[PDB]
């Protein structure tokens, strides 16, 4: 009867840099997910393959969240089969996928006068990422022809980038927070359930 | 490689003025361009990012502008906190640490007289068998001179030192020249000249073994 | 905000290394790329590499490749450049700056903000040697007078007069540098001529590099 850690991951002081995801393990506890819907602060809240209305009625045996940070329009990308910067080089969601997809507009957080350079983003993959994959390779990515013995050079880049988030960005440039909640059903007792 | 190239090389403007400063780049460098402001004696600090953001606390006098390969920075009420040497820096294409040659920009001062004064070796120093002739120039204005040494009438520089015109407290520069004799180099000989040539002027001085 | 403060000033020989630090006062580095630019004495920047404090990865520009090695320290966010091999063309102010990383550039750094205070490493095959002080004597309705510091290293000499007294038409003069490599400065006062005869001065030279504390008397010469 001990209620899931929620706050942990939605009311948390920092998140990660969607190159490094945070994946947030859950369980032996009970939840309640109308809680979290009926907030009703979350610019984004879609669930496939399932409903939050009646999601109380479910038993898994793990849930995952994973954290990230990236931009507004960039939020169209946290959803199955969809391709961009973020969906093929930093967070591929399956498209088989049961769970959902949480975001919300974190503009006063995540940006400081001058600006906020602190969270990252993979722009250079050799290839795109299996679903649910995790890259913090800092290795140099050649993208042209010439060999670039790790140091950078023309043609020969650095694959991670840093967001510029400033107060006065566009909505599609200003941060937003993003949890990814999926619902892992194992051959084992269900330790998270509802009432 | 891209290089960056700025003009002028120096800009001698009274306060008020609206000074125009240029950047060109060799390539096609979007708008990804920063200028850094190096006041005097200080490490420098960066004016503007992406062409035409101000950074923040930047005064307002300072206006970037351009795209492409022509960039200008524009001080427009140039306060007195603002004679600095300024440097452009595109950070697009390879390589994105490369800077501008820096433009310097100064004062307008109305031109001034290198003020002379010459010594002869002290009686201490020919004790002990060296000789030095100090040559100081001061209160003058551009910083820029010449020196030139003679013995007697016979110009000679055999052992001269001399300093880089170095700004005053005053908006006027000083610098001095020492010349390296011998007792017997300076006995042997009936006097020795100082030659200080500014914009023209050849001022002089002169000193004999007494 | 954050700012960076540096280590104090050094001499070295050539053929020694120099190590210099860049201490964050904004507690984390964090994912910003701090890096060290160079300015050689009336010359432009230069920059020499970076290092990301977060991954640990440096790079290093092709020319200081295998002198230049740069490193950081999260725990107390403090990143250090150390320089071998010195050179005299390795005189230089060397300056530490946060950068955020390029935002599609493909490079790991963008512009320069903020800076540290800046280091000066001065190299030169001159060992520490006291100064010589030698009376410029006197000789309008004033006079100059003054005193020779000559042969001295390394900078600064300090110049005082009638042990703090004589101010008003002091002028100490930048040093020079000789091709032995050993400096040479005066520092003249104009004074009434009148009193070349009942008026005492003596001008005091400190140079601390080697201990020196001389005073010398400037009487005028017939
Ligand atoms: C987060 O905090 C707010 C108030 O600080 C609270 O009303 C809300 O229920 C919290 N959310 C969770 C998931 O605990």
């Amino acid at each position: 009867t001990n209620l899931c850690p929620f706050g942990e991951v939605f009311n948390a002081t920092r998140f990660a840099s969607v190159y490094a995801w945070n994946r947030k393990r859950i369980s032996n506890c009970v939840a309640d997910y109308s809680v979290l819907y009926n907030s009703a602060s979350f610019s984004t809240f879609k669930c496939y393959g399932v409903s939050p209305t009646k999601l109380n009625d479910l038993c898994f045996t793990n849930v995952y969240a994973d954290s990230f940070v990236i931009r507004g329009d960039e939020v169209r990308q946290i959803a199955p089969g969809q391709t961009g910067k973020i969906a093929d080089y930093n967070y591929k969601l399956p498209d088989d996928f049961t769970g959902c997809v949480i975001a919300w507009n974190s503009n006063n957080l995540d940006s400081k006068v001058g600006g906020n350079y602190n969270y990252l983003y993979r722009l250079f993959r050799k290839s795109n990422l299996k679903p649910f994959e995790r890259d913090i390779s800092t290795e140099i990515y050649q993208a042209g022809s010439t060999p670039c013995n790790g140091v950078e050079g023309f043609n020969c880049y650095f694959p991670l980038q840093s967001y510029g988030f400033q107060p006065t960005n566009g909505v599609g440039y200003q941060p937003y927070r993003v949890v990814v909640l999926s619902f892992e059903l194992l051959h084992a007792p269900a330790t998270v359930c509802g009432p | 490689e891209i290089v960056m190239t700025q003009s002028p090389a120096t800009l001698s403007v009274s306060p008020g003025e609206r000074a125009t400063l240029s950047c060109r780049a060799s390539q096609s460098v979007s708008s990804n361009l920063a200028w850094y402001q190096q006041k005097p004696g200080q490490a420098p600090r960066l004016l503007i990012y992406g062409a035409s953001t101000r950074a923040t606390g930047i005064p307002a006098r300072f206006s970037g502008s351009g795209s492409g390969t022509e960039f200008t920075l524009t001080i427009s009420s140039l306060q007195s906190e603002d004679f600095a040497v300024y440097y452009c820096q595109q950070y697009s294409n390879w390589p994105p640490w490369t800077f501008g040659q820096g433009t310097k920009v100064e004062i307008k001062r109305t031109v001034a007289a290198p003020s002379v004064t010459l010594f002869p070796p002290s009686s201490e120093e020919l004790q002990a068998n060296k000789a030095t002739l100090v040559c100081l120039i001061s209160d003058f204005y551009p910083g820029a001179v010449t020196v030139a040494w003679k013995a007697d009438s016979s110009p000679v520089k055999a052992g001269v030192e001399t300093t880089t015109p170095s700004k005053q407290s005053n908006n006027k520069y000083a610098a001095s020249s020492y010349l390296s004799l011998t007792p017997e180099q300076w006995k042997s000989h009936r006097s020795y000249s100082c030659q200080v040539t500014h914009e023209g002027s050849t001022v002089e001085k002169t000193v004999a073994p007494t | 905000e954050v700012q960076l403060v540096q280590s104090g000033a050094e001499v070295k020989k050539p053929g020694s290394s120099v190590k210099v630090s860049c201490k964050a006062s904004g507690g984390t580095f964090s994912s910003y790329a701090i890096s060290w630019v160079r300015q050689a004495p009336g010359q432009g920047l230069e920059w020499m590499g970076r290092i990301i404090p977060i991954f640990g990865s440096s790079n290093y520009a092709q020319k200081f490749q295998g002198r230049v090695t740069i490193t950081a320290d999260e725990s107390t966010s403090t990143a250090y450049m150390e320089l071998s091999s010195l050179r005299s063309e390795d005189t230089a102010v060397y300056y530490c700056a946060e950068s955020p990383l390029g935002g599609g550039s493909g490079y790991s750094v963008s512009w320069f903000d903020p800076w540290g205070q800046g280091t000066l490493v001065t190299v030169s095959s001159a060992s520490t040697k006291g100064p010589s002080v030698f009376p410029l004597a006197p000789s309008g309705g004033t006079a100059a007078l003054g005193c020779l510091v000559k042969d001295y290293f390394p900078e600064p000499v300090t110049v005082s007069w009638n042990s703090g007294a004589l101010t008003s038409g002091v002028h100490t003069f930048p040093a020079v540098l000789q091709s032995s490599g050993l400096y040479s400065l005066s520092s003249v006062v104009t004074v009434p001529s009148s009193s070349l005869g009942t008026q005492t001065y003596i001008c005091n030279v400190n140079h601390k590099p080697s201990n020196t504390k001389v005073d010398k008397k400037v009487e005028p010469k017939s």
